[PDB]
């Protein structure tokens, strides 16, 4: 499971802003034009127009997958390896072989 | 201790609370959940560690850190919920079957509850289905959060809290505009009349060339805190690491008791065996071949 | 997107981590602040509800599959043409047998 | 929420008095999609709700 | 076991009653007291 972790969004108050290129798995990155977001007091700037906003998000490893994950994996030939009891007469004998 | 912005609030619509659920967990197999919210569990005012009691951001323009008790926590899905236990900004707690989770603070008549949407079921360890451990059974491997509160399961990145502007520190008179910091606050403001300006001031204070209250705005220099890396904040212009908070409960491996179904009668006849089986609830059947072709057939049996 | 492996990793603790999740940013609409977005359901999950059976309980020839390392324990097939040089100190003659 | 029934009741004291009648109440919702609460990102569709 | 009639008796209070439910005792586990079994169901409530 991936944990979609999205960072608080920043605004360019009465400026613009442009979408950077980090590194991130699936990044994703956008702007958008005028906003006049609100947080608790009613205004969180001064222009009305010109006031874009950055939407950012990317997934990373959930908390709880260090036990809840699944590996993948390529096979090749196998070799089989055998352990072996064999008698003769009196004596017995253990063996591990290829 | 912030406040998110919650879907759903005591009445219906969403709003700004202290409480809000960013993620909630349900990776275990006893059916514990663990929730990720706003709000600071474990501690007073100051930070210091004390189970009897937790913290939150105020209703009000000055937004101080004010303290409740842990009585007053309530968690429910369908019915209310057991409380596991609480560190930080997190919660461990059993809860029944529902479509959604809520946590909600009950300071006498104001119940101020967030509500978030998931889909928690029952689910159970082996190839047997049940509502609780029985008694009797066999004992499996599973995996379950653990109850201390001091365990890690990984970590969440704080970062230094971002501006927060408020109208109440802003006053409109005689087409004017003015400032009034809270009293031995600093507060530093900004705004835009024509130029550009920027400032700090501690007192009443006049601005010049400004018509209305929209185009300034003022808030205290709060760097004495940390904040989430939550969706529904304003970041600071350096958004670097500055903390990791650790994730308590982390999934640790035990022994589960899982029941054992009522032996099978085996009827034999040429080339083949007739299993009666009895289940009062579901439970799983494989058989397979020991030759060339395997032929699996898996079944989910229920009754006789 | 929506599939098993739409998120990628060398390991738990690797950085370089590679995901494709179809995640796309919509714009804000109601006036209080938030970032909207649209997501692909976890295709691990998907593959988890629609994994089937293990190869515990489908492996032919009634072998025992198990893990750390993978292997196949108890696997009866095919005949083993063995060569042994059984030592002459156990062999009796036949004139004292 | 959800129910078959519809009970109202009067606790004065220890003297709790209730009426119930059979009342198929289930959630609806406008619009094509179903949800158990109206998000805060969507359309702004028409509606009709009693006024308060 | 699991069909009707699966107990068996002349009258309520008689003391001759006959039951076959197939009832199988099981090895107690757990360290505290108690013992398990394991039972058919009632072919009573099968044919109810």
């Amino acid at each position: 499971r991936f944990h979609t972790v999205i960072p608080s969004p920043q605004v360019k108050c009465c400026g613009s802003l442009e979408c950077k290129a980090s590194s991130k798995a699936d990044y994703t990155c956008r702007v958008f034009g005028g906003v006049y977001p609100f947080m608790w007091g009613g205004a969180q700037c001064f222009c009305d127009s010109e006031n874009t906003q950055l939407s950012e998000a990317y997934v990373e490893f959930a908390p709880d997958c260090t036990i809840d994950h699944a590996v993948a994996l390529k096979v090749h030939t196998a070799a089989l390896k055998v352990g072996l009891r064999i008698v003769y007469g009196n004596t017995t004998a253990h063996l591990d072989t290829f | 201790p912030y406040l998110g912005f919650c879907p759903y609030c005591r009445h219906s619509a969403p709003c700004f609370s202290p409480i809000k659920i960013e993620n909630v967990w349900d990776e275990s197999d006893d059916g514990s959940i663990r929730i990720q919210v706003s709000a600071q569990f474990g501690y007073n005012q100051a930070g210091t560690a004390d189970v009897t009691k937790f913290r939150y951001m105020s209703f009000d323009h000055d937004h101080d850190i004010k303290e409740d008790s842990m009585d007053k926590i309530a968690i429910s899905t369908s019915g209310p919920c057991r409380r596991l236990g609480h560190k930080g900004y997190f919660l461990l707690a059993q809860c029944p079957p529902g479509d959604s989770v809520t946590v909600s603070i009950t300071s006498g008549a104001s119940e101020n509850s967030c509500t978030v949407e998931k889909k928690i079921r029952r689910k159970f360890v082996g190839r047997e289905e049940y509502l609780f451990p029985p008694v009797h059974g066999k004992l499996v491997k599973c995996h379950v959060y653990d109850h201390l509160k001091e365990t890690s399961a990984g970590y969440i990145t704080m970062h230094r809290p971002g501006p927060h502007a408020y109208k109440s520190y802003l006053e409109e008179a005689s087409g004017e505009v003015y400032i009034k910091p809270p009293s031995g606050k600093n507060v530093t403001y900004e705004c835009k009349c024509g130029d550009y300006s920027t400032g700090i001031v501690s007192t009443r204070t006049k601005m010049n060339g400004c018509t209305k209250a929209k185009q300034c705005i003022a808030y205290k220099s709060d760097q004495t805190k940390w904040v989430f890396n939550s969706p529904d904040l304003i970041r600071h212009t350096d958004h670097s690491v500055q903390g990791k908070l650790h994730i308590p409960f982390r999934l640790t491996p035990t022994v589960c008791p899982v029941p054992l179904a009522h032996t099978p009668t085996v009827t034999k006849w040429f080339k083949g065996i007739t299993l009666h089986l009895t289940a009062t609830r579901p439970t799983l059947l494989t058989t397979r071949k020991l030759g060339l072709r395997a032929d699996a057939t898996a079944e989910w049996i229920t009754g006789t | 997107p929506g599939a098993f492996g739409d998120i990628q990793a060398s390991s738990l603790d690797a950085t370089d981590i590679v995901a494709r999740t179809d995640i796309r940013l919509l714009k804000p609409s109601v006036k209080n602040i938030h970032v909207p977005y649209t997501q692909a359901v976890s295709g691990y999950e998907m593959w988890k509800n629609n994994s089937g059976r293990p190869l515990q309980e489908t492996a032919p020839f009634g072998c025992k599959i198990e893990v750390e390392p993978l292997r196949a324990s108890n696997c009866a097939y095919g005949h083993i043409p063995i060569s042994i040089d059984i030592p002459d100190a156990a062999f009796v003659r036949s004139s004292e047998s």
